[PDB]
């Protein structure tokens, strides 16, 4: 008897169910998807083809990288989950998502990020800092040679709100997305001065006075929708001409 | 210096700077192991890695790291030193130290303890020195109770009067008085200051010898009985009470007058049974006569200079004497060779009281070693920190030769091959006594500086000839700087047509003048037209190097560019002495004519806060009076220590940031007037 | 100015005790050919420091952290300073030189109100994108994403250096070894080595040529 079979058919039911039922549970109730969710409700229906589902650091690896076709385009995208497990933007998690920014610049393809840090532990090892590193680098190379956008669709902190800064388009969730690089406990410890998250990084904030983001939209379904039709108006590449569409 | 002769292994010494670096490399050329103890401060000095081994003793401050009796001892019970070293100050004359070191078997190198009591206290110094038959100067023996007593003893030691307070020393406690009503104030208030420097409250009463000369005995004395004198030196010129320039052979003395001056020393040491290295202190006056001033019962500051006289290593000396062995020279074997002369080169600015003590780090540090008859004696190193707690002496500087000649000579090169950048010296002083009329013909006395500088220092005042050598040299240097400037790498695509310009007609401002240059260069060579005087400057043209050798008309010269600026601004070490000039184009000389000047001394009498924080040390007190570029308070900010200086020369009102007070941007720090 | 000039000024500029600052314009007199330094902005964002320098007789262009001002801490200002001068050295040929004492970046509401995500994504977006040949030497401090800001390894930086009391970590591995076995930095080398060091590495990548897509331009965050 052979444990192959088995072993990778627990593997790919770990990869699916992720941190368990009572952690999807969990995410449910705080009104948020999941990765695999958000992807599947972004992409046409039955176009997902996911890529190093097997990579480990625990199967995953709190990110979903993949590619699909919106409206019949073809497009790259990864989703971060990270209430699941992990904590950490360190290991395979970075090379995953310069892997497929990689693809997706020698096709010439967009790259659409689901940002969603949750619970990560920013004490981790220094390998976070060599990803977001080299993550920066894939960014900055990319730009003006395909279009990249960013979803914010959690709480994003540290120095992995950089990124999405680099990208063209940003766009987050009311109520549910932060970004900041520091923490409102940090900012009262040294700037000594009671600000709550959602006023200090909140899509309003970002959205109204601070110019980063572009849009903030009410919750995850109505964010993805209009994702799409965002991503219908742009080109797939620099190499080609604005998008022609039927007209009436 | 042979090793063969048994001596101890390990020797410690508890000293720092360049006595430390002295006997470390004395200890090292005989062969013995050494141990150096240092503050958290001097963990990277100089001395401390010469060593073989170093233990850290205690915070900065010397009075718990270089004074931290305990901590030195067992510093010396872990390294199981055999004998310890203390070099001159901080613990050389404490006698509970040496009681300490006496309880275990470790020996103390120095002057037996007994001697220490005898000469630590002057009166007791004086009447032991009165009994050892030798001069002391005229005046009153015992200790003076009452302003109406010191005037009554004044009636017949004389008109003029010198106070000084007992024990003590360096150069506090010491007044002039002339007047009974001058002789009772000055009693008063020496008693008054007595309490608060040294606590003693003893007085002395003595005659004022006018125009004296410092001179010097150095003996040297085993534990068998003998004792030997050698040769002499001369202390005179001296601010603040306190050695700057020295020289072994004293030109005022003779041979007869050197022996009676030897021979008395020798008895007075024999009459208190020394067994160590000492000096002992004479008042030389203008007939030839000398009276007794004190002895110090240690290694002397201005040792080094005699040892080249004579060809003897003092500190081995010491170490041979404190392992027991005799003697190996005789009186008859002390003799003169040649002529030195040694100066202290302080880390101080000459242009105040002359001498205010500086901070600082230096950025740049070189010694003249490859000059010939140059011996250096520095604990300093690039990158070291003149802090406030130690002295700030930088390094003693030795020039040796067959005559005082050469000797002089031999010092003035020494001193323009001597590189300083980061901190201010004293170095044109030094130059400036050393080149002076008076010392060379070889009149002075204790007050040289006060009477030959009486406003105070001002630099050196430059002839004609001198004043255009400066002038040309500094045209010179400008043009180099421009022709070099043009010097570029071959483009192949834009090729550079250099500029045929010919002759170089220049603006040259100069303390309150302005002088006209023609410069024209053929090569190497520079010919400079400076008010009709015709130059000839020629040099090698390195824009880099921080010394540069020019010949102007054949006479050869060494400066040092301290600044330049692309607006014609520039600091040249000539001489010794830093001038500032501005070298213009004439173009740029008329259409400056044009400029209006701005007025931008203002006030600035309140000192603003550059950064908000909040301050939690203070380094001055309220109502101290201090100048520019001295520290003042110490702020925390953001897990940051933020150290200002002082804004104006003004004095402090008052020094409104206090621990505990938070002070933001824009905030008053210290009052000035 | 010879090439392989020694400074051992620079053995004990850095404190001992991160608590206590220092003047990193010393530093870079001390590196560069005749202590000459043309610095730009002297008075605005005096926590960053930019300039022209030259190194063996070629133009250079120097960008470091001033320990003195707000601990070296990264804001708007400093961050929009420097950006623009690394883009124009890149953009004319000339090699850049970094000091990185910086640790982190200065936190607070009115810097999240006035956009520091833009800012900060403009200095790294200068430095990532500049293919002229650069040299980053750690002094003492690199935290969290500050230090990739300054032109770590990973941002194709050609050559990285780290002194003695260089300290490479996320948060406040209190040593450089994380950063040696991993490739972080290239060496640690002496403080006193550093210009002759520099000088050599100016002298390998001058022939330096990287390839990237081909595009119209990209896309700065102003
Ligand atoms: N009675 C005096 N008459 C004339 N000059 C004097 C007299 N006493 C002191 N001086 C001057 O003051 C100087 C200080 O001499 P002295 O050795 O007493 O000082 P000190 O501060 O105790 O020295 P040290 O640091 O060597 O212990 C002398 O060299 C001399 O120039
Ligand atoms: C004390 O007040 C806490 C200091 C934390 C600030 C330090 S320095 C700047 C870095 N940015 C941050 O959020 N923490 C680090
Ligand atoms: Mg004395």
């Amino acid at each position: 008897a052979t444990s192959v079979n088995e072993r990778i058919e627990n593997k790919r039911r770990t990869a699916l169910l992720g941190g368990g039922q009572r952690r999807i549970d969990a995410q449910h109730k705080r009104g948020k998807l999941t990765a695999r969710e958000r992807i599947s409700l972004l992409l046409d229906p039955g176009s997902f083809v996911e890529s190093d589902m097997f990579v480990e650091h625990f199967p995953g690896d709190s990110v979903v990288t993949g590619r699909g076709r919106i409206n019949g385009r073809l497009v790259y995208v990864f989703s971060q989950d990270f209430t699941v497990f992990g904590g950490s933007l360190s290991g395979a998690h970075a090379q995953k998502i310069c892997k497929i920014m990689d693809q997706a610049i020698t096709v010439g393809a967009p790259v659409i990020g689901l940002n969603d840090s949750g619970g990560a532990q920013i004490q981790e090892g220094v390998e976070s800092l060599a990803g977001y590193a080299d993550i920066f680098l894939r960014n900055v190379t990319a730009s003006g040679v395909i279009p990249q956008i960013s979803l914010i669709m959690g709480p994003c902190a540290g120095g992995a709100v950089y990124s999405p800064a680099l990208t063209d388009f940003t766009f987050m969730v009311k109520d549910t997305s932060y970004l900041f690089i520091t923490g409102p406990d940090v900012v009262k410890s040294v700037t000594n001065e009671d600000v709550t998250q959602e006023e200090l990084g909140g899509a309003k904030t970002h959205t109204t006075m601070s110019g980063v983001a572009h849009r903030a939209f009410e919750n995850d379904v109505d964010a993805l929708c209009n994702l799409r039709d965002f991503f219908n108006y742009l080109p797939l590449s620099s190499q080609d001409p604005a998008p022609v569409r039927e007209c009436h | 210096y042979d090793p063969n002769e048994k001596t101890f292994d390990k020797i410690l010494v508890a000293n720092r700077g360049e006595i430390a670096c002295r006997v470390i490399r004395t200890c090292k050329k005989m062969g013995i192991k050494t141990v150096a103890i240092h503050s958290d401060v001097d963990a990277s000095s100089v001395h401390v890695k010469m060593a073989d081994e170093a233990v850290c003793v205690g915070p900065a401050p010397t009075s718990k790291s270089y004074l931290n009796m305990d901590a030195i001892m067992e510093a010396i019970k872990k390294t199981r030193a055999q004998a310890v070293h203390p070099g001159y100050g901080f613990l050389s004359e404490n006698k509970e130290f040496a009681r300490c070191l006496a309880a275990e078997d470790v020996v103390f190198i120095g002057p037996d303890t007994h001697a220490i009591q005898a000469m630590g206290d002057k009166i007791e110094s004086k009447l032991l020195a009165k009994k050892a038959e030798v001069n002391t100067i005229p005046g009153f023996d015992g200790v003076v109770k009452d302003a109406e007593e010191a005037v009554r003893i004044a009636r017949e030691i004389g008109y003029p009067v010198m106070i000084k307070a007992s024990a003590g020393g360096g150069g506090k406690g010491m007044r002039i008085a002339w007047d009974d009503e001058e002789t009772r104030d000055g009693f008063r208030l020496s008693s008054q200051e007595a309490a608060s420097s040294f606590g003693d409250d003893r007085l002395l009463i003595e005659k004022f010898i006018d125009n004296p000369r410092h001179i010097e005995i150095q003996v040297l004395g085993d534990k068998h009985g003998n004792a030997l004198w050698l040769n002499e030196r001369e202390c005179s010129i001296q601010r603040r009470n306190q050695k700057v320039v020295e020289e072994a052979p004293s030109i005022f003395l003779d041979a007869e007058t050197r022996r009676a001056m030897g021979e008395q020393a020798v008895a007075l040491a024999r009459a208190v049974k020394y067994s160590s290295a000492g000096t002992v202190e004479f008042l030389v006056d203008s007939k030839k006569n000398f009276y007794f001033l004190e002895m110090n019962t240690r290694l002397q500051v201005e040792h080094p200079v005699t040892e080249c006289i004579t060809g003897l290593d003092l500190v081995q000396e010491m170490i041979r004497v404190a392992k027991g062995y005799p003697l190996r020279h005789k009186q008859a074997d002390i003799r003169i060779n040649g002529w030195a002369v040694e100066c202290r080169v302080y880390a101080e600015d000459p242009y105040k009281s002359f001498g205010l003590p500086s901070i600082g780090r230096l950025s740049q540090y070189q010694e003249p070693l490859h000059l010939p008859g140059v011996r250096v004696d520095s604990g300093i190193q690039p990158g070291s920190d003149i802090s406030i707690y130690y002295d700030p002496m930088i390094s003693k500087l030795i020039t040796y030769g067959s005559d005082r000649t050469e000797a002089l000579k031999r010092m003035a090169d020494a001193l323009d091959n001597y590189v300083i950048r980061g901190v201010t010296h004293n170095i044109a002083l030094l130059r400036e006594v050393i080149i002076n009329s008076r010392f060379v013909k070889g009149d002075i006395s204790t007050k040289f500086l006060s009477d030959v500088y009486p406003d105070g220092f001002k630099g050196h005042m430059l002839t004609k000839s001198e004043k255009n050598q400066l002038l040309a040299i500094a045209s010179s240097l400008f043009v180099a700087f421009q022709l070099r400037a043009q010097h570029f790498q071959e483009n192949s695509r834009m090729p550079v047509i250099k500029p045929d310009i010919a002759n170089w007609e220049l603006s040259v401002k100069l303390h309150d003048k302005v002088h006209t240059v023609v410069a024209s260069n053929n090569g190497s060579v520079f010919s400079v037209e400076v008010d009709g005087s015709k130059l000839n400057v020629t040099s090698t043209w390195n824009l880099a190097s921080p010394l540069l050798s020019v010949s102007v008309d054949g006479t050869q010269r060494t400066v040092q560019c301290l600044s330049r600026e692309a607006g014609g601004n520039m600091s040249i070490q000539f001489l010794g002495t830093v001038y500032k000039v501005n070298i213009l184009t004439r173009l740029a000389a008329e259409l400056n004519k044009f400029m209006l000047e701005k007025v931008t001394e203002d006030t600035s009498s309140v000192l603003r806060s550059p950064m908000p924080g909040v301050v939690v040390a203070v380094s001055v007190k309220p109502g101290d009076a201090v100048a520019e570029g001295q520290e003042i308070c110490v702020i925390e900010a953001m897990k940051m220590q933020n150290s200002m200086t002082a804004g104006k020369t003004g004095t402090v009102k008052s020094v409104h940031c206090q621990a505990g007070d938070t002070v933001g941007e824009g905030d008053l720090l210290v009052e000035l007037e | 100015d010879p090439s392989d000039r020694l400074v051992p000024e620079l053995d004990t500029i850095v404190p001992l005790e991160s608590t206590k600052a220092y003047n990193m314009v010393d530093i870079i007199h001390s590196v560069v050919d005749e202590r000459e330094f043309f610095e730009i902005m002297p008075n605005y964002a005096k926590n960053i420091i930019v300039g022209f320098a030259r190194m063996n007789g070629r133009t250079v262009g120097i960008v470091g952290n001033q320990p003195k001002v707000a601990s070296g801490c990264l804001d708007i200002n400093s961050s929009v300073k420097g950006a623009r001068f690394v883009r124009f050295c890149d953009a004319f040929n000339i090699p850049l030189i970094t000091f990185v004492d910086v640790p982190g970046f200065l936190p607070g509401t009115a810097q999240e109100y006035g956009g520091i995500i833009r800012h900060g994504a403009k200095l790294l977006y200068a430095f990532a994108e500049a293919t002229v040949p650069k040299v980053t030497v750690i002094t003492r401090k690199a935290y969290g994403g500050a230090y990739d800001v300054m032109s770590s390894k990973h941002l194709c930086g050609d050559t990285n250096y780290a002194w003695p009391t260089a300290e490479i970590a996320v948060m406040g591995f209190a040593n450089p070894f994380p950063a040696a076995v991993r490739g972080f930095v290239d060496d640690i080398i002496q403080p006193s080595s550093t210009r002759a060091r520099i000088c050599c590495d100016l002298d390998v990548l001058a022939s330096k040529k990287v390839q990237r897509p081909w595009r119209k331009h990209a896309n700065i965050p102003l």
